[PDB]
């Protein structure tokens, strides 16, 4: 499965998880930024590995990350 | 009068205007000094 | 002379070689009038062709044994033996216009930077801005030695983005 | 869900396709193999026989395109034996031929069939 | 239901304001540049109307007033084409000896040596040898004199004036309404009826008073300047009368029903004229007089503004079978209210037309010594055959642009298009698997003659000699055309062509038409052409059918019809959209065209064009066609080995040029490798190290370089193949098709 | 002498080109889809 | 009052950003125990064409 | 909130059928239902190729892959405004809710959710490849 990595310079603008295809990240309640709230990426194991949610962040440099990792049926989007 | 010379002025008419002057002067300097190999 | 070769004005291949030219010129010009267009382009393209050869070996170009003229680019060759208008003097000719064309481009966005759109100006060119920079680009040596003496020529370390590493 | 159509819900070509050897479900599948076999290697014979390099030259042609439908016959053989090892590993009603002995029996009935029916068509142009 | 004109009055006012504020059409643009790719896209989206505004309204007048435009720029085009042959040209010298001068209309000024390039054509004349034809289409026309040249370039600056004048005032001072473009029936009818019926009529005119009279001279023998002007010719019955005696009896025969009276300029002649190598031009107008009267009957059929007539929506809503649902329904809708549909439509009949066209004019030559002029019949059979194919991939273009903007499932529950949709990966899964059996039944072949040729083995070639594949229905449906003037076709004197059979035509001691033989050699080459032209399809299609969804994607048409790709993921998604599927598809039109102008330039040099000898006829190539087309390596040795001889040692003579753009053409292309190869991660990293070299010494743009975006790369890439690839052929087929022909 | 045999050719290479491949990839098939336990 | 001056240019400290070693105006700066405080406008768009970014105290400095 | 249980006897939209639906995978591995409540009978797309015609009330589909229910749920929310929610079945029978997992659509903050891969540090943070070299397996420095 991909990996997906939420860092601090996050600022819970929650695009990342309206642009995410597959239901993979959500939002959690934080306090480091002024939204009060942190991405998260509990559901990797569906993550396919579009980078929608890396072209979604807004933060310089990006907040969410997604790496390449094993590939299985659900990581290749096989519907077969 | 002034937005027609505002649009004259953009970089592909001004372009189009240098590189006609640029080339009619190294064609006239070839007309009337012909194959000039060197100094 | 230099490398073995011998000056166009003494080649044999030269002169055959501009025989050969005149040749077909004259070949093709056989099967037109006397007064007609054609005739009087062909002339006029053999009187070029005489023109361009008495002018090279007028010139001291050196002929191999091709019968074609070898340019010098060695600096101390070509100030010995007279070859310095080949491969020098263009050299500063070129080293002038160039700079000459880089300084004004330098002057005009150093210029149109300090504005409220530079960009605007950049796809929009400033007429009046970029005709007086081109005037005044004739002293561009001296100005970018100076320039260069007074440490403005170059924008500091620290100043300038870098990758992470 | 799916696109039905009437080429493949004609009741007819599901009757042919039932009435063939492969979709019987409930005879041996090396009675199965060996049909297939038979069918196969007849055809097969006919291509080596009429198109190979040695088509032009009497009482060779037919020694030749045999010879080699029979080689043709045993990589197929060979092909289906490695498919059965490599598909069934592990774990109406189910056919035994979709298993480890099954198709091994049925790539040997395979291959004893396609002979037959290579040495059948060889004989059969005599 | 009204049928009438509906126009705005000055709804844009006529200013330069927004000639200084680029982008302004665009939302986005209209901001300003912050980096370079800004540049770039204000040059992709100048003409995407649809993509500026939603107003059905204004993307129709910005459509019609570009309509004006381009009309203009085509009536400036054969305005100069006129004035060159009438002050630059030898076309009266060549109307003298049409045998013997080559057509020239472009001469060079003398400057850096250049004016070798002026080349002896003839008829004391210097300058480059054209192979448009429009001698031979003046020729035909009845035009003996550049005045007659230059009266007509000076009205095609004024058609022009006025097509400009026009889409001005249709845009900013008199533009229609969308009630206005919507009347498809009228028209159809006005297109049908007026335009092509009223065209075809009025040359129909001309070719009866002045193209039959001056051409029947010129064949005679007549000079060009003792020959009646086209005005002494319509003034005077005398002078038609003698040339052509129903012209005694005038436009009475017309009206009490005589037409077989005119039969002295109304023929059914075929075949070839023996003088010129032409058709005669009595076919031709009767030819235009039957296609005028059809097209005018035919401009009768729909419904305008009273009760006789059709309605298309009816047409179509009563066309239903039990086994396509409900078929035509929504269609009506779908071609009235997208542009894109009726692009789509509009440009995959016209390539498929101009394809026809070309086989039509090589076939049968209309004009006067064109087929002699070998020149100009291979150049026009491969222009007309390019702008076909790539109107053909314009068509799935936007095809696929309906799909992806126009298309609503509401108005398609269980139409045509909706089951398309429905069963399309049982259609794309079919024509992928002809397209591999077409690939390796005419591939294959090439390669087993190749490898049984290259083994010592030809008798197991696939050729004539060895075991032959002959095209029995090509040479029985050749025989049926060739016997056709005798019992399928009484009043024909002769057949269609000389393609088909018989004797051979031949115009100054060169072939002008003689029979086409088929053999296995052709028969190979027909199923290469049909394998490019299913993968061709095969992409376009795919790229039409799965541009909104697939099994990959599933919400690709969110994503537009031209994006990059959706990432890496799911094993890598590049090149998804329907864009790149067009993108491809240019690459497969250019090989399979690229192959089918190969074979007509082989085929013509090798068994139709070459000269005439005692008890003999002489090809180019010497009939090397049936024994060297059956191997690759055959076409390329003595297809292209062979022939590139002339392009190659053309310099210092007047072809010397085309050499020049032979070399020119190989880098272009070489060129386009660099762009399909490459990404644009790594560009940008080398743009960021130029940009660091720029801020060090202060010179850095305030506009921020960009590398080029990845659907950029890839259409500068593919423009760069398909232009050095096309101009390569086009620089060897014009040096070698001049030199030896 | 290490001199191989006149008939060695005809031997060894249908071996090496259609008996010996045809071996290696039905065994390497066979080892690269084996399910491991 | 805690952080560089509303409207003042600052130079970016921080790496990987794409604005490091340049010149950006100073937004707003969050008064609370946030990380990144610092709001920073640029004249010139990232590869992403954003234009602001958010920064801590020691990744700016007043130049 | 309680996590809703999935009804296999619910009318599905009206469709003809077409050849882009399940395959072998739903049959041997699993496939995915999705659910959703409409207020009227009303044509949508289909992702997998198609209009269909959504019936009023209770509407069962059933797809390949996740990503087809999230884009039918997509076009569901955003054009007509609905609540779908979906499911994993497996052949043994068995059934697994997926989203909205707790209730509350992701792109809305809800209490209870424990964040998941967070990383408290940035980017330019991130150790060197070499310290994570010679581990288990390939690790890159942002999975420590
Ligand atoms: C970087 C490669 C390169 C170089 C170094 C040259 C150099 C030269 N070319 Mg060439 N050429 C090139 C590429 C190049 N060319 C290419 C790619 C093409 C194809 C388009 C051509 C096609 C070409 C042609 C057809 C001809 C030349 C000619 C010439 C000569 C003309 C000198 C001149 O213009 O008079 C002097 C110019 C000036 C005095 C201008 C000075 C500028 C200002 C006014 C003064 C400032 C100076 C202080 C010169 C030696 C001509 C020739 O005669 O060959 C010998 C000629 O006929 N070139
Ligand atoms: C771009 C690289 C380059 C290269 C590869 C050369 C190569 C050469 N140069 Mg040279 N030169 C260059 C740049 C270059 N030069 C530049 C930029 C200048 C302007 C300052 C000069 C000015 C120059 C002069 C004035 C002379 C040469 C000479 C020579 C030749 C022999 C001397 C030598 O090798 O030492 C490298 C060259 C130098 C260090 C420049 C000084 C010259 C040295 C001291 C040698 C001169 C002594 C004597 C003349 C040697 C020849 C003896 C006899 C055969 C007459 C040699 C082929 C000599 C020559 O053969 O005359 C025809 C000569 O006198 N060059
Ligand atoms: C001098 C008279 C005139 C003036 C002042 C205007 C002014 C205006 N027009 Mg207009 N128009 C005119 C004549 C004129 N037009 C004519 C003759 C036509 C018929 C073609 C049109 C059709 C037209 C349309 C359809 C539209 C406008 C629009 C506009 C507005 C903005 C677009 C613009 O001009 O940017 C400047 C654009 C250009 C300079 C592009 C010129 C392209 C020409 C026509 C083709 C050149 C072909 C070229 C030579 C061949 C390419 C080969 C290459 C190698 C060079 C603007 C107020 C647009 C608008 O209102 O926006 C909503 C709108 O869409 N015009
Ligand atoms: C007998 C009537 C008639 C004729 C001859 C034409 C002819 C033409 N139409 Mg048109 N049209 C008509 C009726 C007619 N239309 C009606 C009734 C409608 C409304 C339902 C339309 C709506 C329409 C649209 C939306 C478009 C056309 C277009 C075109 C041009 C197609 C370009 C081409 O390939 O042709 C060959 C080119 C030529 C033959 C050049 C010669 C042109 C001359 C001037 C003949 C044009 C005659 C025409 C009736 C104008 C006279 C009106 C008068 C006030 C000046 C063409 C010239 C396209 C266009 O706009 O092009 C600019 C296009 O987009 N037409
Ligand atoms: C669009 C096609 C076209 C056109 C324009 C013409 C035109 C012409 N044909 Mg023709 N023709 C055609 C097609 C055409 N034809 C075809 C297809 C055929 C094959 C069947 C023929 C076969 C044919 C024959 C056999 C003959 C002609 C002839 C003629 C000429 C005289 C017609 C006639 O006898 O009286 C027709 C009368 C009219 C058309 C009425 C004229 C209307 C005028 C112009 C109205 C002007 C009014 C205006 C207000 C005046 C005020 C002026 C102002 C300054 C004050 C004429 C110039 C004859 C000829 O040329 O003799 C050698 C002749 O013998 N044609
Ligand atoms: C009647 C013909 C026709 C018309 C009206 C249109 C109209 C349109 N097309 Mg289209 N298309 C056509 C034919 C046509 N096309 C054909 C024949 C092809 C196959 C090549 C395509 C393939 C195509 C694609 C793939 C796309 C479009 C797009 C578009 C839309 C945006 C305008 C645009 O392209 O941007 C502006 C036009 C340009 C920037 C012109 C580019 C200049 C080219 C590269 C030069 C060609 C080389 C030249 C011939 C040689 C010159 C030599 C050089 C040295 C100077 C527009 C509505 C785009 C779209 O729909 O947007 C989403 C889209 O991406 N078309
Ligand atoms: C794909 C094109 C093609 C075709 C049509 C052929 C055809 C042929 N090749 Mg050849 N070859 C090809 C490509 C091709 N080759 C290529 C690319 C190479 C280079 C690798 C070679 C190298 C090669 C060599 C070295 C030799 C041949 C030889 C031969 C001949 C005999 C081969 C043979 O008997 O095999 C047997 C064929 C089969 C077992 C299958 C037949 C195919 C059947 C008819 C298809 C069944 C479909 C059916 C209609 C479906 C029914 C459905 C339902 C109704 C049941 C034959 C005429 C031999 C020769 O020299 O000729 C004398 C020979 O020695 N070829
Ligand atoms: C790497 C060195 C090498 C190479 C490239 C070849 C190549 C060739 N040999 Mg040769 N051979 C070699 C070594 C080599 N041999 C040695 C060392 C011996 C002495 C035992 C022989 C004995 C030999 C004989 C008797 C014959 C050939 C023949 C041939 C030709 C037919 C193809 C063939 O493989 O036949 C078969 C080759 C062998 C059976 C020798 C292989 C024995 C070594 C020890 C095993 C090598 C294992 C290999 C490195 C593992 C990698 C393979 C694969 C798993 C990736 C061919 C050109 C035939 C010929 O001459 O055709 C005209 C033939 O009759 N060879
Ligand atoms: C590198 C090893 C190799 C060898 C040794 C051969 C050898 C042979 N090939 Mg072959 N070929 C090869 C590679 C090889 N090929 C490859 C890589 C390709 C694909 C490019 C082909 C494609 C090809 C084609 C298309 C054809 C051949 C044919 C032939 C036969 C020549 C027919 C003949 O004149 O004799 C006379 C033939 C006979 C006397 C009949 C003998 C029948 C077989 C060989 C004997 C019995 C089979 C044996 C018991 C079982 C072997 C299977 C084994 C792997 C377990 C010959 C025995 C031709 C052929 O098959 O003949 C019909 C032919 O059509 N080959
Ligand atoms: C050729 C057979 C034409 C087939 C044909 O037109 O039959 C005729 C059949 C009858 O259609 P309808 O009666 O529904 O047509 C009525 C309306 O479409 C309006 O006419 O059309 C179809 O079967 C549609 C299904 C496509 C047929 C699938 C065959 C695919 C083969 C494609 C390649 C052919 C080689």
């Amino acid at each position: 499965a991909h990996i997906v990595k939420i860092y601090d310079t996050c600022i819970g603008c929650t695009q990342c998880v309206r642009a995410c295809p597959l239901d993979v990240l959500e939002m959690v309640p934080w306090d480091g930024c002024k939204a009060s709230q942190m991405a998260s990426a509990p559901r990797t194991e569906d993550c396919v590995g579009c980078k929608r949610c890396e072209t979604a962040c807004p933060t310089d440099f990006l907040s969410v990350r997604v790496y390449l990792g094993s590939e299985s049926t659900r990581s290749m989007g096989l519907s077969y | 009068m002034k937005d027609f010379t505002t649009y004259l002025s953009t970089a592909p008419v001004i372009a189009t205007i240098w590189f006609t002057f640029t080339a009619g002067l190294l064609i006239e300097i070839n007309r009337y000094f012909p194959d000039p190999l060197v100094f | 002379d230099i490398a073995g070769l011998t000056p166009c004005s003494e080649s044999k291949a030269y002169a055959k070689l501009e025989k050969k030219e005149l040749k077909t010129l004259e070949k093709r010009l056989k099967q037109y009038e006397a007064d007609s267009a054609p005739a009087v382009a062909l002339k006029a393209t053999m009187e070029r062709t005489k023109a361009r050869f008495a002018n090279y070996a007028k010139a001291g170009l050196l002929c191999g044994n091709d019968g074609l003229p070898h340019l010098i680019a060695d600096p101390g060759l070509a100030l010995k033996y007279g070859h310095a208008g080949e491969v020098f003097i263009p050299t500063f000719g070129f080293l002038y216009v160039a700079g000459y064309i880089g300084y004004v481009g330098r002057q005009y966005l150093i210029a149109v930077k300090g504005e409220a759109k530079p960009t605007d100006k950049e796809i929009i060119i400033d007429v009046p801005l970029a005709t007086k920079l081109a005037w005044q680009g004739a002293g561009w040596p001296l100005a970018a030695v100076q320039e260069l003496q007074r440490g403005t020529l170059l924008e500091k370390e620290e100043n300038i983005t870098v990758s992470p590493r | 869900g799916m696109l039905e159509t009437p080429v493949t819900s004609a009741p007819i070509v599901a009757t042919y396709l039932s009435n063939l050897p492969a979709y019987r479900t409930g005879v041996a599948p090396v009675l199965r193999g060996v049909e297939i076999g038979l069918a196969h290697g007849f055809l097969l014979a006919g291509p080596f026989i009429k198109l190979g390099p040695l088509r032009n030259v009497p009482e060779t042609a037919e020694i030749a395109g045999s010879l080699s439908a029979a080689g043709l016959v045993l990589i197929l053989a060979l092909c289906l034996s490695i498919y059965g090892s490599a598909q069934f590993q592990s774990t109406v009603a189910r056919d035994p031929l979709f298993s480890a002995d099954g198709w091994s029996e049925f790539a040997a009935g395979f291959l004893v069939g396609g002979e037959a029916g290579v040495a059948w068509a060889y004989v059969c142009t005599q | 239901k009204k049928v009438k004109i509906a126009v705005d009055r000055n709804p844009v006012e006529t200013s330069f304001e927004k000639w200084a504020k680029p982008g302004h059409f665009s939302r986005t643009l209209s901001k300003g540049p912050n980096t370079t790719t800004w540049i770039w896209n204000l040059h992709a989206d100048a003409h995407d109307f649809d993509s500026h505004t939603s107003d059905l309204e204004e993307i129709s007048r910005k459509v019609f007033s570009a309509h004006f435009g381009q009309l203009g720029i085509i009536f400036i085009w054969l305005s100069g084409m006129y004035f060159h042959g009438a002050r630059f040209s030898n076309y009266e010298a060549w109307l003298s000896d049409p045998t013997h001068i080559k057509p020239s209309a472009q001469v060079v000024w003398p400057i850096v040596g250049q004016e070798i390039l002026n080349g002896d054509v003839g008829g004391g004349f210097q300058g480059i040898q054209i192979t448009s034809g429009f001698f031979q289409l003046w020729r035909a026309s009845g035009i003996t004199s550049e005045l007659q040249l230059y009266t007509t370039a000076i009205g095609g600056l004024v058609m022009a004036a006025a097509m400009f004048f026009a889409g001005w005032f249709h845009y900013h001072k008199a533009a229609p309404k969308l009630e206005w473009f919507q009347n498809v029936e009228s028209m159809l009818n006005h297109h049908l009826g007026g335009l092509l019926g009223l065209g075809s009529l009025a040359w129909a005119g001309h070719q009866i008073h002045v193209s039959l009279p001056v051409n029947k001279l010129l064949d005679a023998g007549v000079d060009p300047k003792e020959i009646p002007l086209p005005h002494d010719l319509l003034l005077n019955r005398a002078i038609m009368a003698d040339l052509y005696p129903s012209f005694a009896k005038g436009i009475a025969p017309f009206f009490t029903l005589n037409w077989s009276e005119y039969s002295d300029f109304l023929t059914f002649k075929g075949g070839l004229n023996p003088v010129t190598g032409g058709l005669w031009l009595s076919d031709t107008a009767h030819h235009h007089v039957a296609i005028a009267v059809l097209f005018l009957v035919a401009g009768h059929m729909y419904r305008t503004n009273w009760g006789i007539g059709h309605s298309m929506k009816e047409i179509l809503e009563a066309h239903r079978g039990p086994f396509t649902g409900e078929g035509h329904v929504g269609l009506y809708e779908i071609l009235t209210t997208s542009w894109h549909a009726q692009l789509a439509i509009n440009l995959a009949l016209f390539g498929s037309l101009s394809i026809i066209v070309a086989h039509h004019m090589y076939a049968m030559p209309p004009y006067p010594y064109l087929a002699t002029d070998y020149g100009t019949q291979l150049s026009l059979f491969t222009h007309h055959t390019w702008i076909g194919g790539f109107c053909i991939v314009g068509a799935g273009a936007h095809a696929a642009i309906f799909m992806v903007r126009d298309y609503d499932p509401t108005n398609n529950y269980n139409n045509l298009l909706d089951r398309v949709i429905r069963h399309r990966d049982a259609i794309i899964s079919h024509l992928n698997w002809v397209c591999i059996f077409l690939g390796f039944h005419s591939f294959g072949l090439y390669i087993h003659n190749d490898t049984m040729s290259a083994l010592g083995r030809p008798q197991d070639m696939f050729s004539d000699t060895a075991i032959q594949l002959q095209p029995v229905f090509a040479q029985w449906i050749q025989n049926t055309h060739f016997l056709a003037p005798q019992l399928t076709a009484p009043n024909a004197l002769a057949a269609t062509s000389l393609t088909w059979g018989g004797d051979l035509v031949a115009v100054g001691g060169k072939v002008a038409m003689m029979p086409i033989s088929l053999g296995t050699s052709d028969f190979m080459v027909h199923h290469i052409h049909a394998f490019t032209i299913h993968v061709t399809v095969l992409i376009l299609l795919k790229g039409v059918l799965f541009a909104r969804s697939s099994r990959l994607i599933p919400d690709k048409a969110n994503l537009g019809f031209r994006f990059p790709c959706d990432g890496p993921g799911r094993g890598g998604t590049c090149q998804v959209s329907a864009w790149d599927h067009v993108f491809l598809g240019l690459f497969w039109m250019y090989n399979s065209l690229s192959i089918v102008i190969f074979h007509f330039s082989w085929k013509m040099q090798s068994d139709v064009w070459g000269t005439v000898t005692a008890s003999g006829v002489s090809h180019i190539t010497g009939g090397n066609f049936a024994q060297s087309a059956n191997t690759i390596n055959g076409w390329l040795r003595d297809f292209l080995w062979a022939q590139s001889s002339q392009v190659i040692q053309s310099y210092g003579s007047a072809l010397s040029a085309y050499g020049l753009i032979f070399l020119g053409a190989h880098f272009v292309w070489a060129f386009s490798l660099m762009f399909l190869f490459s990404g644009r991660g790594y560009w940008q990293e080398l743009i960021e190290s130029i940009v660091w070299a720029h801020n060090k010494l202060k010179v850095a743009p305030a506009i921020q370089p960009r590398a080029l975006s990845i659907t950029q790369g890839r259409a500068v890439g593919v423009a760069h193949y398909l232009l050095g690839g096309i101009a390569t052929t086009w620089s060897f087929f014009l040096a070698r098709i001049i030199s030896v022909g | 002498p290490f001199v191989p045999p006149s008939w060695a050719p005809s031997v060894f290479v249908p071996l090496t080109g259609l008996v010996l491949p045809a071996i290696a990839m039905a065994t390497l098939f066979v080892y690269i889809e084996k399910e491991a336990p | 009052e805690v952080g560089p001056k509303r409207g003042s240019l600052v130079k970016i400290l921080r790496p990987e950003s794409y604005w490091f070693n340049q010149v950006g105006k100073v937004v707003s700066v969050d008064q609370s125990g946030v990380r990144y405080p610092v709001v920073v406008r640029f004249e010139n768009q990232n590869y992403a064409g954003v234009t602001t970014n958010n920064y801590a105290l020691d990744e700016v400095v007043a130049a | 909130w309680t996590v809703p249980t999935l009804n296999p006897d619910t009318p599905s939209p009206i469709f003809g059928g077409s050849t882009g639906g399940l395959l072998r995978k739903a049959q041997t591995e699993e496939f995915y239902v999705i659910t959703w409540e409409a207020k009227k009978e009303q044509i949508f797309e289909m992702p997998t190729g198609g209009a269909a015609i959504m019936r009023q009330g209770p509407n069962l589909l059933k797809f390949g892959k996740k990503e087809q229910c999230l884009a039918l749920t997509t076009q569901l929310r955003n054009k007509f405004k609905l609540t779908p929610c979906f499911y994993r079945v497996f052949p043994d029978g068995k059934v697994q809710y997926l989203h909205p997992a707790d209730g509350v659509y992701p792109e809305k903050v809800n209490a209870g959710r424990v964040g998941a891969n967070q990383n408290m540090r940035r980017i330019g943070q991130n150790v060197n490849p070499i310290k994570v070299k010679f581990s288990g397996r390939m690790m890159s420095p942002a999975e420590i």
